[PDB]
């Protein structure tokens, strides 16, 4: 009788609340399908593609990766600081040791100062666990799987009193081609589900999206689940008359024609929470056959996460909350002024994974096996959008554009989406000349 | 017996020592107690070492907290003279063989555990 009431008597619409880079008006504006605009799926190989492999897992393998897991990572973290040797977990000795591990409670609660725990690799330290002392450690972040080199000092081998906590390191950047730099600037939009208000199926947001959409011509269109929230309070009491692979067919619709006239390639990127799509991250792209040879020049459907290339600017995609996750289990040192998220953040260009925090969220089921293959980020992005219950919002660290464009629904109200401009400047200088060359989160 | 730095030897003890008559050698400071070891070691001048849990915690503690307070001539406690010492444990008593009881007693026998205690 109400349903989306208040969502459509909103009088914040349009309104900017964050921008980045380099003031612009609100003429936000790219040419549409002008010029060439190459998207290129990018990362191990090819991101996956169809369905999978499976859905059953042997121990013996997930055993398998969380070691390499910790083995690689170390094994350059060695070769970077160059340190000599890692000492086993268990052997005691008197001088300090260098030991190599992946942090991880003790219990099934919140990591804490107390009692966090390194659990050695089984190269070294057949997989021994020693708890960690941090009393004497001044600055730290920590998380459960983190992979982490300590230098500290065990003597009893049943505890290492931390004297050093080597800091993450990432992965270069993407080396541009001389071709990359002759593109020009393009404007990507981006937003996230859930598309509706949770007391309609209206999707009104959505087709206010799409209109924006249209009126603002974008170049590349990024659409993130749900398409249909798992979570919708009429989804989930099966309430709808309407097959769930349907209802979501007829969304793909209403977004792929509502915008054939604007030009803009659209990519679109699945979520757990898709109640019709696979419930296993990594997750497949989508699966729809419907499509002219027209919008099949302008539809592109990708894996979850993925590092795709909009004009060898190669962006991170993932749909999965990893900041609400690793944000709700991470330790410091300090809390009187410190960025909690650019430090998440920080962890994740240096973890070199989409969703390293392991184990993973209780509601979120993942294929390690899979996770070994498709998971990895290939290079550290040159953008990251990393949605996100969390508040908006765009910090630039390590070199990278990190993106929240918040939800573009909230409950019952207005959400965001947010823009981004890009262009590669002249080759060379001091390096690092971000291709992102400035963003917006605006309301819708 | 030594003693810390904080402590001090209760009083009166090499005295109520020498009425119980028992060779208890008292030194001030650990560079003492461990010197002395040292010095015992080369005129007992051992072929053989037993002691338990010894390539696993003491031999090193030992050879720690005697280059710590730089104790005189290390060395003896093997049998070629040298310099310098290495962190490296096998090679540290050369010419005398070391039994850990440990070792040999698993090689050896069943257990639940292998603690001295046990």
């Amino acid at each position: 009788a109400t349903p989306s009431q208040k969502y459509n008597s909103r009088s914040n619409r349009g309104e900017v609340v964050t921008s980045f880079g380099l003031a612009q008006g609100v003429s936000w504006s790219g040419r549409g399908g002008a010029g060439n605009i190459s998207l290129k799926v990018l990362g191990c190989p090819e991101a996956l593609t169809g369905s999978y492999k499976s859905m059953f897992q042997k121990l013996p393998d997930i055993r398998e990766v969380l070691t390499c897991k910790i083995e690689e990572l170390g094994s350059e973290l060695k070769e970077h600081y160059k340190i000599e040797a890692f000492t086993p977990l268990l052997a005691p000795a008197q001088e300090p040791v260098t030991l190599l591990g992946q942090i991880g409670c003790d219990s099934n609660g919140k990591l804490n100062n107390k009692s966090v725990i390194l659990e050695g690799d089984r190269e070294h330290s057949s997989g021994a666990q020693i708890p960690v002392d941090l009393s004497e450690l001044k600055e730290y972040s920590l998380f459960p799987g983190q992979v982490v080199i300590m230098e500290g000092i065990n003597t009893t081998g049943r505890k290492l009193v931390a004297t050093k906590l080597y800091e993450g390191v990432p992965l270069p950047f993407y080396q541009p081609t001389e071709e990359d730099a002759d593109f020009e600037q393009s404007m990507v939009l981006v937003a996230c589900g859930p598309y509706t208000t949770s007391d309609s199926i209206t999707y009104d947001p959505l087709l206010d999206l799409i209109a924006v959409i249209n009126h603002d011509r974008p170049d590349v269109c990024i659409l993130f689940g749900p398409f249909l929230d798992a979570k919708h309070e009429q989804v989930e009491n099966c309430l709808l008359t309407s097959p769930f692979e349907d209802i979501f067919k007829q969304c793909l619709r209403t977004i792929i024609e509502g915008t054939r006239s604007s030009g803009s390639h659209l990519v679109f990127v699945p979520s757990l929470r898709d109640v019709h799509h696979e419930p296993v991250y990594p997750q497949p792209p989508f699966s729809y056959s419907d499509l002219s040879r027209e919008d099949k020049k302008q539809v592109q459907f990708v894996s979850e996460p993925c590092s795709l290339s909009i004009n060898g600017v190669i962006f991170g995609l993932t749909s999965t909350d990893l900041l609400f996750h690793l944000g709700a289990e991470e330790i410091s040192s300090s809390s009187g002024t410190s960025d909690r998220f650019s430090r998440i953040l920080k962890h994740i260009l240096t973890q070199r994974s989409y969703y390293p925090l392991y184990p993973p969220q209780e509601d979120m089921a993942i294929d390690y096996e899979s996770f070994y293959v498709y998971a990895q980020l290939p290079v550290t992005p040159d953008v990251l959008i990393i949605p996100s219950e969390l508040r908006y919002f765009v910090k630039d660290v390590l070199g990278c554009v990190c993106v929240n464009p918040g939800r573009l629904t909230k409950g019952q109200v207005g959400g965001t989406f947010a823009r981004l401009y890009l262009r590669r400047p002249a080759a060379d200088g001091a390096e690092r000349q971000s291709p992102c060359i400035a963003v917006q989160v605006v309301r819708i | 017996v030594s003693k810390p730095k904080d402590c001090i030897f209760p009083y009166a003890f090499k005295e109520v020592i020498e009425k119980k008559n028992v060779k208890v050698e008292v030194a001030a400071t650990e560079r003492t107690l461990l010197g002395f070891f040292l010095a015992k070691v080369h005129k007992i001048d051992p072929d053989i070492i037993v002691g338990h849990n010894i390539y696993g915690f003491e031999l090193e503690v030992l050879l720690q907290r005697i280059n710590v307070c730089k104790a005189p001539h290390w060395s003896k406690i093997g049998r070629l003279k040298r310099s310098n010492m290495p962190k490296g444990e096998r090679n540290a008593t050369c010419g005398r063989m070391i039994c850990d009881v440990e070792i040999s007693a698993k090689e050896l026998i069943r257990c639940k555990s292998y603690h001295l205690s046990e």
